[PDB]
């Protein structure tokens, strides 16, 4: 409809002009983030078994 | 993003020729079954036509039958409609459609409005 | 209206064009370098049994101990994990219940299904039982997720095209979110509680603000109904995952899908995804019965949670990261660690 | 174990008792999908049954000493994927079809191909109902609805020789009642491989026998179930 | 003679019967319906008659008079607890093809469990009370009259409603199929419908019907496993 | 929520009364329920628990053989039939409300007694050392306790539960397993120890808070309470 077609184009608008670091660095935002908390992750490190707590 | 942009149509003589091409991006078109869906004026949406996932297992609405015939081309990912003899009856918005999901041939909901996956339209009109 | 139309293309035109500038690198060659996940190893320590028809979703607690699980026979049951126990057990009006939050107090337990309507269970009452709290009607659709924001505040994503943020002590929506075409399956919050990804039956993830009812911004790339989605442990990523056999990985800052998580010998549907702590270890739920677990910066799996006997609906790793439970349509839901 | 560990064992153990009673209750109920179009009476099927015997509506009739759920979706949108799934359970699948109109009768025909080969939906038997039979017989002797428009495989067709023309019935009507029908059975019978079964019922709006139709539809569908459980069938 | 075929005939039953019990156990994915359990439970019964019987016929040499009475004892009850599961199986039919509805009453498989292995409990106890000289001659019933009271008659009572049920099975089976060979063959060797040839083999009428007593009654155990074991698509896909 | 008690008076000894408390306020099914009974110008001592849905009877030693607990889930009644009443049995029985699960709140609810008055080792010992504290408003106190045996079950849960006995009221918890707290109690009360010896402090001490504050011990099966520690005026 003339309605929606409205909206579609004012959402894009405010889509269009929002700011975009580069993926590189998004990329390596996520890396450090998984390299800083590896020792908080236990399915990743297997925990002694005392520790797990559904052994 | 999924993006049906189906070309063709226009104002035929009843008895002419029309093919109807669909240009799909943002997916790859061997995998999914594709459709086409008219709606007429005022009276909702019909299914017309499915091919496969390399065909072999192409089906028709009644009033189409033997006169319209589907074919995909899965190397430019196009899907076509070739419209033999046109009675004006046939007049309405034909939509290149897509079947749900992936890897199936079950086609819920390809003539519901407000489909996801359906293009936006291509005027076929009969006088 | 073509006018509008053609204007809304160009518009497509320039995000398409400003997302090819912004990807200078890809997370594939990004890590690259890093040591591989390895073989992850992972078996079943607690079946818990004792639904009745297939068990549609679930939510963990945030003490890890307890998780509520929503099933076809109208029963939310609350679980304890580590000894297998029944805390509670909540008949439901309907029995087509298609989600159930945990609330982040332990206070209240959501369901919501086909019957339209966010029933809030009280759970912890001086008479002792769980009764309704809240019957939150106003949906014309089936509700497919909900989430408690912070035990009076609730988003709901529905079958009407919309999610909505409820007030549970008047039973009013503050804010609408609208703007998704089609179904909307998945909503997940992010770890400050002011932002929320939700995806869709239109091959897009819509991030929203909740705080002011409107999309910032809208994630394309996949190409099928996305019945999956949960954020990253940051909060600035977010994995989702759909019909398509894919798992793609979204960031809020830059818009791509920086990893696709997709082998050949996959051809099924994603149902539930949901991370690790760390987000190192996607944990995927699919249609194959099965559960992939995937590196999400190397796209490998690094090994299968193959112990269910019908499509694995539900899949929730605690909020310390430490136990996996998948539920699926067999009836049983199974601790992975 | 503690002392409060034993009394929340115990716990477990009348939540299990109150679970096994449910379990009397939900095994001994049969859950029915009535998805049926607009134009057909499903909301007749509805109301003719409870006589005799929100999202979701929930019609319960009782035949014979058992228990018979039937489900049909109110609010819901016309999208029918996702919330599909949720009945992959139910016992048995009503199909009410307008049979008497012909425009509509193709998209039942798609309708009804989707639920029968849909990846979850199968397993799950269709009892199909064929209404408006009274305003056919009516529209056929007046002979304004070609069906042979529509349909251009109803001038080569002939009504089968296993058919039970109900007497007083005229030959046109017969053969125009059995096509609708292998219309409705050649989807079923190319796809299922004898997985789920379809139950072809030609129906009033006012019939009075559509619960005895369901019982004895549903008595052979866990009487089919049970002998694939020693791989009978 | 058959002496022999017998003695491979039981170690072929009970070797491939014991494959069927720790595949049935283990995977859970195979015992959810109710004729898997009594399945189960016939197989059960099945090994042990097998074992005890196999037992019987080597370690009958020892002159004890308890133990001869024991032995004696386990064969008649582990007799006696499979032809009820066999019944019970044929029981279990007529609730799911004949009465199909309202047939789910709670601990299901446990009252067939008190009527499996408990109703022949009671029976060879009172016998056992009356006079237990019979069952200590190989040691098997002495006594004769309770051969055919206890032994023989109670298998004509089990051997009447398992062949009625196993019409039952061919009248709906017809009535689907008007409207294969391994699905019938499977509820022979289930229902101790193979068990008739006795009524022809204990009589002096044929050596023909008197071998057919010993290669299929015997390889019953054998035929449960290549005909609801092995020959089952989801056990096949499991075992991998 | 409502523990109204029946029965109780002047009994002979060697006789027989049989003693209800009726619940009108709270599900009476899903709660495990006790009788503790008080001494006249003694502590509390606790002599029954049934279970929600009867399945384990636990007694105390002294009145073991002598007494029997019943439970009338239907008229939400429970019972407490006593024979060979001798004359320690003179106490005010309290009717005592218990959930046991993860989380849960055990002894939460107490009733408001009945007077009795008849007519002229494995026990974990609770000691408390605390007969009496003299108090003032707005100073930070604290109530001591210890154990004869390690109440650190191996799940992490110390279970000691703490008890406020107003002068003319019944007991109300006010921390239970060690230092959880109940829903109405302030903020002010919290609760420390490390498994033997015990800590209760009052930061902000009120006038409302005056009365005999009593320790528990729900490890073991037979329960114990403390001596009681007066908060005088
Ligand atoms: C089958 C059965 C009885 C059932 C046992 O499981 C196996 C068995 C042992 C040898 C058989 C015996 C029945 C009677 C037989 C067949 C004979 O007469 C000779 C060997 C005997």
């Amino acid at each position: 409809s003339i309605a929606q077609a409205r909206k579609l184009v004012e959402q894009l608008k405010m889509e269009a002009n929002i700011d975009r670091i580069k993926v590189s660095k998004a990329a390596a935002d996520l890396m450090a983030y998984c390299e800083a908390h590896a020792k908080e992750d236990p399915l990743l490190t297997p925990v002694p078994a005392s520790e797990n707590p559904f052994r | 993003q999924v993006q049906l942009q189906e070309s063709g149509g226009g104002l035929v003589q009843p008895g002419g020729s029309l093919r109807l091409s669909c240009a799909a991006s943002g997916f790859t078109f061997s995998n999914y079954k594709m459709n086409w869906v008219r709606q007429a004026p005022g009276k909702g949406l019909e299914w017309v036509s499915d091919i496969s996932q390399s065909g072999a297992s192409i089906s028709y609405t009644g009033s189409v039958k033997g006169r319209f015939t589907i074919s995909r081309d899965n190397a430019k990912n196009t899907l076509y409609l070739q419209m033999n003899s046109l009675k004006p009856e046939d007049t309405a918005v034909y939509y290149c459609a897509r079947c749900p999901a992936p890897f199936t041939r079950d086609c819920f909901d390809v003539t519901s409005t407000t489909y996801a996956y359906r293009g936006q339209g291509t005027q076929v009109t009969v006088s | 209206l073509d006018q509008l139309r053609q204007e809304a293309e160009q518009l497509k035109n320039q995000i398409r064009d400003a997302r090819k500038a912004c990807a200078d690198a890809t997370l594939s060659q990004i890590t690259n370098n890093i040591d591989p996940v390895g073989r992850i190893q992972m078996r079943t320590r607690r079946t818990l049994r004792g639904h009745l028809a297939k068990i549609y979703a679930m939510h963990w607690g945030t003490d890890s101990r307890l998780l509520v699980s929503a099933s076809q026979d109208g029963k939310l049951i609350i679980w304890d994990s580590y000894t297998t126990n029944k805390v509670h057990a909540i008949p439901l009006r309907s029995s087509w219940v298609m989600t159930c939050a945990y609330a982040p107090s332990g206070n209240y337990v959501a369901c919501g299904g086909l019957d339209n309507i966010c029933s809030i269970y009280n759970l912890k009452t001086r008479e002792g039982n769980v009764r309704v709290s809240r019957e939150l009607a106003g949906h014309t659709g089936y509700l497919s997720c909900c989430r408690f924001l912070d035990d009076n505040q609730i988003v709901t994503s529905s079958g009407d095209t919309t999610c909505a943020l409820w007030d549970i002590e008047t039973g009013q929506q503050t804010t609408t979110f609208t703007g998704h075409t089609g179904d909307v399956m998945s909503l997940s919050l992010a770890p400050d509680t002011r932002l929320f990804v939700s995806g869709a039956c239109d091959a897009s993830a819509k991030l929203w603000d909740v705080r002011e009812g409107m999309c910032r911004q809208t994630f394309t790339g996949h190409e099928s109904d996305i019945n999956a989605i949960c954020f990253f442990p940051n909060g600035n990523a977010f994995a989702t995952g759909s019909d398509d056999a894919t798992c793609r990985l979204f960031d809020l800052r830059a818009d791509q899908e920086l990893m696709t998580y997709s082998h050949d010998n996959i051809i099924c549907g994603i149902t539930s995804v949901s991370f690790s702590k760390s987000g190192r270890l996607l944990l995927a739920g699919y249609d194959d019965f099965n559960c992939n677990v995937w590196d999400a910066l190397k796209a490998d799996r690094a090994g299968v949670l193959a112990g269910h006997d019908n499509r694995v609906s539900c899949l929730g790793v605690t909020d310390d990261g430490m136990a996996v439970a998948t539920g699926s349509w067999d009836s049983f839901l199974k601790i992975w660690n | 174990l503690s002392a409060e560990d034993k009394a929340a064992v115990e716990r477990s153990k009348m939540i299990e008792k109150q679970l096994q009673k449910d379990k009397q209750v939900y095994r001994a109920t049969h859950r029915l999908l009535l998805l049926g179009a607009d134009n057909s009476g499903k909301s007749t099927i509805v109301k003719q049954m409870r006589i005799y015997h929100s999202g979701i509506f929930e019609t319960k009739f009782q035949v014979d000493k058992v228990n018979f759920h039937m489900f049909d979706v109110g609010a819901q949108r016309d999208e029918r994927r996702k919330w599909i799934q949720c009945f992959n359970d139910v016992t048995a699948i009503i199909f009410v079809v307008d049979s008497s109109d012909y425009n509509r009768l193709q998209e039942a025909l798609n309708d009804f191909k989707s639920i029968w080969n849909n990846r979850w939906l199968r397993t799950i038997s269709v009892i199909l109902f064929l209404n408006k039979q009274d305003l056919l017989a009516e529209k056929v002797l007046a002979g304004k609805s070609k069906i042979e428009d529509y349909f251009p495989e109803f001038a080569r067709y002939t009504t089968p020789e296993d058919a039970t023309p109900e007497p007083g019935e005229d030959p046109r009507v017969t053969r125009a009642k059995y096509f609708i029908r292998d219309e409705f059975l050649r989807i079923s019978t190319a796809s299922g491989d004898g997985r789920h079964y379809c139950y072809p019922h030609f129906t009033c709006s006012v019939d009075t026998e559509n619960a005895r139709r369901i019982f004895n539809d549903c008595r052979d569908i866990i009487q089919r179930m049970h002998l694939r459980q020693y791989e009978l069938l | 003679a058959l002496t022999f075929i017998t003695y491979i005939g039981c170690g072929l039953s009970s070797i491939f019967l014991s494959v069927t019990l720790v595949t049935y156990i283990a995977f859970e994915k195979i015992r959810r319906d109710y004729p898997s359990k009594i399945l189960i439970q016939l197989c059960a019964a099945l090994l042990l008659l097998n074992l005890i019987f196999l037992l019987d016929s080597w370690i009958a040499l020892y002159n004890t008079r308890g133990f001869c009475i024991a032995v004696a004892v386990f064969l008649h009850y582990f007799l006696l607890v499979s032809f009820t599961w066999m019944g019970l199986e044929a029981f279990h039919m007529y609730l799911a093809l004949v009465k199909v509805f309202n047939t789910y009453i709670r601990k299901y498989i446990l009252k067939f469990c008190i009527v499996g292995w408990g109703i022949p409990a009671v029976v060879v106890s009172i016998v056992l009370t009356i006079s237990p000289d019979n069952y200590g001659i190989f040691c098997w019933i002495n006594s004769n009259v309770v051969f055919y009271i206890t032994v023989v008659g109670y298998f004509c009572v089990i051997f009447l409603l398992n062949v009625s049920m196993f019409i039952v099975v061919l009248v709906q089976l017809c009535r689907i199929k008007k409207k294969d060979l391994r699905s019938i063959a499977g509820l022979t060797f289930l229902l101790g419908i193979t068990w008739g040839f006795a009524f022809f083999a204990w009589g002096p009428v044929n050596v023909t019907f008197m071998y057919l007593f010993a290669i299929f009654n015997t390889l019953q155990g054998f035929f449960i496993f290549i005909f609801y074991c092995a020959a089952k698509e989801n056990v096949r896909k499991q075992w991998r | 929520v409502q523990l109204v008690e029946s029965g109780g008076g002047l009994v002979q000894p060697g006789g027989s009364r049989k003693l209800s408390c009726s619940a009108s306020g709270f599900a009476f099914s899903s709660f495990g329920m006790h009788w503790v009974r008080q001494a006249p110008e003694k502590g509390l001592e606790w002599v029954a628990y049934i279970s929600s849905g009867s399945g384990t009877i636990y007694y105390a030693d002294t009145v073991k053989g002598r007494f029997t607990i019943s439970r009338d889930d239907p008229k939400n009644t429970l019972f407490l039939q006593m024979t060979s009443l001798r004359s320690e049995d003179t106490a005010m029985y309290y009717c005592v409300r218990s959930i046991y699960y993860y989380g849960s709140s055990p002894f939460d609810f107490w009733g408001q007694g009945t007077t009795l008055t008849v007519s002229s080792s494995s026990d974990i010992v609770m000691t408390q050392a605390t007969s009496s504290v003299p108090v003032t408003p707005g100073e930070s106190v604290s109530i001591s306790c210890r154990s004869s045996k390690s109440l650190l079950h191996s799940n992490g849960n110390t279970y000691l539960y703490w008890f406020l006995q107003r002068p003319g009221q019944s007991p109300q918890l006010l921390i239970y397993r060690m230092s959880n707290l109940a829903s109405g109690v302030p903020d002010r009360f919290s609760g420390s120890g490390s498994g033997t010896a015990f800590t209760l402090t009052i930061s902000r001490l009120e006038a409302e808070d005056v009365g005999v504050y009593y320790c528990m011990q729900h490890l073991e099966y037979p329960l114990t309470f403390g001596a009681g520690t007066k908060l005088e005026l």
